[PDB]
């Protein structure tokens, strides 16, 4: 009824402090590991070579 | 060019009929085919 309530009061503040800290981590790791993927893809001038070279010019 | 030629030179064209559609056709399948090697 009296001492276990007040450690537990006690306990409160620096749990919530820390859990706030450990969700920052979280969405910090979430944002840190967003990279744009940048995609390459056939350039269209060898087709026309391609397209040249088929027709015997 | 020194040399009398034996021919007058004339324009190639003997396919007088190649459809637009066929050789945009056959472009986009070599394309394809480039594109998915």
């Amino acid at each position: 009824d009296i001492m276990v309530p007040s450690f537990v009061y006690n306990k409160l503040p620096v749990i919530h402090f820390l859990q706030e800290k450990r969700a920052e981590q979280k969405l910090r790791r979430v944002l840190d590991e967003t990279y744009t993927e940048w995609t390459e893809e056939l350039d269209q001038a060898h087709v026309t070579d391609a397209i040249t070279r088929s027709l015997n010019i | 060019i020194s040399g009398v030629s034996p021919l007058l030179y004339f324009p190639p064209t003997t396919t007088s009929t190649t459809n637009r559609e066929d050789q945009i056709n056959k472009n986009t399948n070599i394309a394809i085919q480039m594109i998915k090697r």
